[PDB]
């Protein structure tokens, strides 16, 4: 009934924001909307000011996120967090002028052995196509990662591509399965949401509104 | 499928004096293999297995450090295992710490001397059927529990 | 800041330093209370970077030291006995000017939270328990009575990080009418999440000898702690 | 007698001598090494058999790790008692409405004697010549359970009117053998997803025991309608157990 | 033709700590469920940037200077939809005291003062006083104006006085953090100091180890030519060449001067792309040792690429350089007796 895409989003650290204004910079469980929006946006040759590209392509596109648990030799190996102590020197007083701090500090948060399955989809009012993004995918133009630019990846990010009424259903083809499904579009079993601040507002940089996930569990 | 360590054990003990000493000259466990006397105490103990043949050279070598060092003692019926090495080493008030040290320390084949000798220094009493399982495996694990047990051992003790 | 247009905005202002001083505790009705006799009263304030979860207690917790929740949620207490409770909790935590962490949550408490604070209580001091726990062990391992190495921090992190997922879900969907098992059964899982980032920590020292012997006398005073937890 | 919660498991030590009897729980979760012990092979089949089913219905693997892992270590005895809790009322051999593997108010002229239920000891004329007498005179609550499953699955039916199985009459059965009769239980249970891709279960398919939904007489059955509980303790025949003598000696 | 650059790096330490947080402890992380010794992307990239090598052969290229005499026609009709003529002539003018492509970022901050004149111009500012007001924006952006490469290859300094969006100038290379290929045995040394004076103690403690670390790398091509004025691929390619040699012979500078630990890296593998991929799996299931990490670590890489490359779309060209002779990699990945020579193949597209 409906066209999906599917990408893969692995490597050996990941970032997925959660509202900061300060040096502590958190991570989430599994990629975020605007993360994901970012990342295909980054495929696409997209200009931080482009807000006109920017809207076209949130308007059009829409996820949902699967979390793969890693099986190594036959174990289990669950998901842990990173605590990165990250300093500058030389960094910016100032919005304006040339003058710097000695030394700042930051913190911040990565995620370990993370692996995530994604199937996206086009919207009624989309501006787009799937092939752009396939396309995309498979010769972005700018250089693509995980979160932050120190997180590069282990896996293709073209999965495949399919067709189905779900989401879930789309995924179910795609290994390995059983695990959590993190959607926009609702599915008739599951009754349970899960609340984020994922929603970019273009009109105003950097920052961002609530949003709801449906969750599926496994 | 796992090896008798009690049957070896009794076997040990009722071995002829002439066979027990043609093994107990061995300096080093793959040095059982040049002993026929060897063979013959452990072919009923699946030595014809290649899965078990290392596990048993290193229980024979330790066995082989005398006909009653390692003086065996069942576990009391309350607990769930028995008396462990490290803690019987402990117990007998002969063997120091920093032998336990360069136990886990040491090389492959070196170890397995070393630990022959204290041993015959210590004669400890403990279960038998446990070392054995324990030499089965002899890994970074078992070197490091080993050496946990003394020094906990030694400090309330 | 809103990314709406408005007839009227306003670019910046005045302000000047101006001190008083306010005698006594006014009785705010928006903010739990802390009290504990040397009397002491103080507001509830985020101090350090914990989970939420170790703060519910002072939130929806009455206790006569002790504790006095805010006057909203004890009317609401009151007013409907029968009544499950989601309920917003946030504020921040600070450097004098400077933010330091932000927080908002809004916990979830299935119908018996009005009567059964006891059972609340016990879940969150049975996860600080556990902590401390790996905490103390840790800390043994760094000192002595020395591995030269401090781990118990990062590893409380880790811990934290795993109780998320554990305890709020617990307390969000729990039957309060009988809740000894559910309880048993966190009290297992926090048990080997202890054993397990214990070892996970002294795992790279334990090459040499002279750490394995205060490596054992950490793990000994971990499992005096943790067996101490099992009423 | 409870199957899941009662000592009912014939067993004796894989090396070991004097045979005892367990329950289910120390059998899964204990590292003894047992294996069953009775006095006739056919017997320990069926034995063997029932406490495969059991565990296909209370703890399927849901992976091939899972399944390895079982394999190799024991459950806890929490884990188990979690597993079990909800089959509990279904495993009682007397009981007030639902009694296992029996039909409850059954009408019959006369008793049949027990040895009715042990397979080839009588049946053909020249039995009574042949086999030593008494041996169904007074049967264990084990004994009998296990004889009753045997009969309603690999033994021929006791004639005119009594339904065979649901694989027919005197079927083969073939299981893997493993190290105990743990480990061999386990080896013999299709893991969560091979069990539902060969059945998957259904509002349509009926996947209550026997005992607890009787069949309808005449009722015309699709195969496909029955679930994989109902049909691994599918019981073609109205049978009722009488009430039980004191203590003394399985025969 | 592919857009990507993919380096991949295996280099082995002596005992040492490159790189620690704030409690003096080494970096860590968990890769495969087994803990890896860890080497910040901020450390080594600063490790790069601040070296002798950069300073020489990136800080003093060529392409360095954006002489905006050259930039006027293209400028004023990328902007001619938003400012007059005049504005825009007077703004060039006032910045500096032929070409038909521009850096971006160029675009964003000449956009801003031109914003900038413009809003003078309506309050008939003097333009002395105008000056005087954005002294400081103008001095920044003639010195980055002086540092072209750099800004393309790295990005904006963290402090620049870049004002605009556009400004925000990321850099054409990302730079991964380095794990070990294997899991990790940490030391601990015990130190005192003596005191001369008094020599009848205190004792402190560092710790560190050695360790095979996989450095990852990759270069974007693409937005290196755009980010120096549209740049041929040739000069593109010559700076990857630089940075490749750098990945293989720069090494942090903590604790040098006392751990020591300079070492070059023992393998050097370039590898082209329309997709940049890390390695790290190859290390997913960390290597045990046997005769040392760096064989074993080397074999683990030359393997997985064997059982994965063709099928995660690595094809493109690819050569392999390394001073271990363990078991050879694929016939289609070209070998290298000299890091220079597998340079002087990055520099010519890879043939």
């Amino acid at each position: 009934m409906r066209s999906y895409l599917i990408l893969r989003l692995a490597g050996p650290m990941q970032a997925w924001g959660q509202p900061t204004f300060e040096g502590t910079r958190p991570t989430g469980r599994f990629p975020t909307r605007s993360g994901l929006l970012g990342l295909l946006g980054a495929c696409l040759g997209i200009q931080r000011d482009d807000t006109s590209s920017l809207q076209a392509l949130s308007e059009s596109v829409q996820f949902a996120v699967r979390c793969d648990e890693l099986i190594l030799d036959d174990r289990r190996v669950s998901v842990t967090g990173l605590r990165d102590y990250h300093t500058v020197l030389g960094a910016r007083e100032d919005y304006r002028g040339l003058k710097s701090h000695e030394t700042i500090q930051t913190w911040r948060e990565y995620l370990c052995d993370a692996s995530f399955t994604v199937a996206l989809w086009l919207t009624p009012h989309a501006t787009m196509v799937i092939s752009e993004l396939e396309k995309a995918v498979l010769k972005p133009r700018y250089t693509p990662y995980l979160g932050r630019r120190s997180c590069p990846l282990t896996h293709p990010l073209f999965l495949g591509t399919c067709q189905a009424s779900d989401p879930q259903k789309a995924l179910l083809n795609y290994e390995p399965v059983g695990g959590d499904i993190y959607s926009e579009e609702s599915v008739t079993g599951h009754h349970l949401k899960f609340t984020a601040r994922d929603e970019p507002m273009i009109t105003l940089p950097r920052q961002f509104a609530s949003r709801e996930w449906y969750v599926i569990k496994g | 499928d796992e090896i008798d360590a009690m049957a070896l054990y009794r076997a040990w003990q009722q071995l002829d004096n002439g066979s027990c000493a043609q093994i107990r000259r061995v300096s080093e466990p793959d040095e059982l293999r040049d002993i026929p006397a060897f063979y013959r105490l452990v072919q009923p103990f699946g030595w014809e297995n290649p899965r078990h043949q290392q596990a048993l050279l290193r229980m024979v070598f330790c066995l082989s450090a005398g006909k009653n060092v390692i003086r065996h003692q069942d576990k009391k019926s309350e607990q769930t295992t028995g008396i462990s090495l490290g803690r019987a080493l402990a117990n007998s008030g002969r063997i120091n710490e920093r032998r336990i040290f360069q136990l886990i320390r040491a090389d492959r084949t070196a170890d397995m001397v070393q630990l022959r000798r204290l041993l015959t220094h210590a004669e400890p009493v403990l279960d038998w059927p446990l070392m054995a399982r324990m030499l089965t495996w002899w890994g970074k694990r078992e070197r490091q529990q080993l050496l946990e047990d003394f020094v906990l051992t030694t400090n309330k003790n | 800041c809103c990314g709406q247009e408005s007839n009227l905005r306003y670019t910046g202002f005045l302000k000047e330093k101006f001190t008083f001083t306010v005698n006594g505790l006014w009785p705010h009705p928006h903010s739990p209370c802390l009290v504990t006799v040397k009397v002491e009263e103080k507001f509830l304030a985020f101090t350090t970077s914990a989970p939420s979860w170790t703060q519910i207690s002072r939130v929806v917790v009455d206790k006569i030291n002790g504790n006095r929740v805010a006057a909203v949620v004890n009317q609401f207490r009151n007013i409907a006995p029968q009544s499950p409770l989601e309920l917003i909790m946030g504020g921040y935590r600070n450097n004098q000017a400077s933010i330091l962490e932000r927080r908002h949550d809004v916990l979830m408490f299935n119908q018996g939270w009005q009567q059964y604070g006891n059972v609340i209580n016990e879940i969150v001091t049975v996860g600080l328990g556990y902590k401390t726990a790996l905490r103390k062990a840790l800390y043994t391992f760094a000192e002595g009575f020395g591995a030269g190495v401090s781990v118990h921090e990062t590893a409380e992190r880790h811990f934290y990080r795993q109780s998320e997922l554990l305890i709020p879900d617990v307390l969000a969907n729990v039957n309060f009418s009988q809740a000894d098992e559910v309880i048993a059964d966190l009290r297992d899982k926090l048990h080997q999440l202890c054993e397990m980032l214990f070892n996970q920590s002294v795992a790279p020292y334990a090459h040499h000898p002279k750490l394995i012997s205060t490596l054992a006398l950490a793990r000994a005073t971990l499992y005096k702690h943790l067996r101490e937890l099992k009423p | 007698m409870n199957l899941l919660i009662d000592n009912w498991i014939p067993v004796r030590p894989r090396n070991g001598g004097k045979v005892q009897i367990i329950n289910l729980q120390s059998l899964y979760c204990s590292r003894d090494q047992w294996r069953l012990s009775l006095p006739r092979d056919d017997m320990e089949l069926a034995a063997l058999a029932l406490l495969v089913c059991i565990g296909q219905i209370i703890a399927p693997a849901k992976d091939d790790v899972e399944f390895r892992h079982r394999i190799m270590n024991p459950l806890t005895e929490d884990e188990f008692q979690q597993l079990i809790a909800p089959w509990i009322d279904m495993f009682y051999l007397n009981h007030a409405e639902h009694p296992f593997m029996q039909t409850k108010g059954v009408k019959a002229n006369d008793v049949t004697p027990m040895e009715k239920l042990l397979a080839g000891v009588s049946g053909a004329t020249n039995c009574a010549f042949v086999n030593q007498p008494g041996q169904g005179e007074a049967l264990c609550g084990g004994c009998t359970a296990i004889a009753l499953f045997n009969q309603a699955n690999q033994a021929p039916g006791f004639g005119g009117g009594f339904k065979s199985g649901l694989r027919g009459g005197t079927p083969v059965t073939t299981f893997v053998r493993g190290i105990d009769l743990r480990s061999t239980v386990l080896l013999n249970v299709l893991t969560l997803p091979r069990l539902q891709k060969q059945f998957p279960n259904e509002s349509h398919t009926e996947n209550q025991p026997t005992w607890i939904k009787p069949i309808k007489s005449n009722e015309s059955i699709p195969a496909s309608s029955i679930g994989f509980v109902r049909g691994l303790f599918w019981q073609p025949a109205h049978i009722e157990l009488c009430d039980p003598i004191g203590i003394g000696k399985c025969s | 033709m592919s857009n990507f650059i993919n380096i991949h790096v295996l280099i082995s330490h002596s005992p040492s700590c490159l790189n620690r947080d704030d409690m003096n402890m080494q970096k860590d992380a968990i890769f495969g469920g087994k803990r890896r010794v860890r080497i910040s992307s901020q450390s080594l990239k600063r490790a790069m940037r601040k070296s002798g090598y950069y300073a020489q052969n990136i800080g003093e290229s060529s392409l360095r200077t954006i002489h905006l005499a050259q930039l006027r026609d293209v400028l004023r009709q990328k902007l001619g939809e938003r400012f007059d003529q005049k504005i825009i002539d007077k703004t060039l003018a006032l910045l500096s005291g032929s070409a038909d492509a521009v850096t971006p970022w160029v675009v964003g901050e000449i956009a801003w003062f031109c914003e900038q004149v413009a809003k003078a111009e309506a309050d008939n500012l003097d333009d002395k006083k105008l000056l005087k007001v954005l002294k400081e924006d103008i001095a920044a952006i003639r010195v980055n104006l002086q540092q072209g490469v750099d800004i393309a290859l790295s990005g904006r300094m963290a402090t620049s006085g870049m004002m605009t969006e556009l400004g925000k100038v990321d850099g054409a290379m990302s730079i991964a953090h380095a794990i070990t290929t294997h899991q990790v045995d940490s030391d601990i040394d015990w130190f005192t100091a003596v005191d001369d004076l008094q020599e009848q103690a205190h004792l402190g403690t560092q710790e560190f180890s050695s360790g095979v670390f996989y450095r990852y790398a990759n270069i974007n091509l693409a937005q290196l030519q755009e980010n120096l004025g549209g740049a041929s691929r040739e000069q593109a390619l010559e700076i990857a060449t630089h940075v490749v040699h750098m990945l293989a012979t720069e090494v942090p500078g903590a604790k040098q001067r006392t751990y020591a630990a300079f070492n070059p890296a023992d393998m050097v593998m370039v590898n082209f792309s329309d997709m940049p991929l890390s390695m790290a799996n190859a290390f997913e299931k960390a290597v045990k040792a046997k005769d040392g990490f760096l064989q074993p670590s080397i074999q683990a890489f030359n393997q997985y690429w064997d059982r994965v490359a063709n099928g995660y779309g690595l094809n493109g060209a690819a050569a392999q350089f390394s001073l271990s002779d363990v078991d050879p990699i694929t016939a289609q990945v070209k070998q290298m007796p000299t890091l220079e020579q597998l340079k002087s193949w990055v520099r010519n597209n890879g043939e």
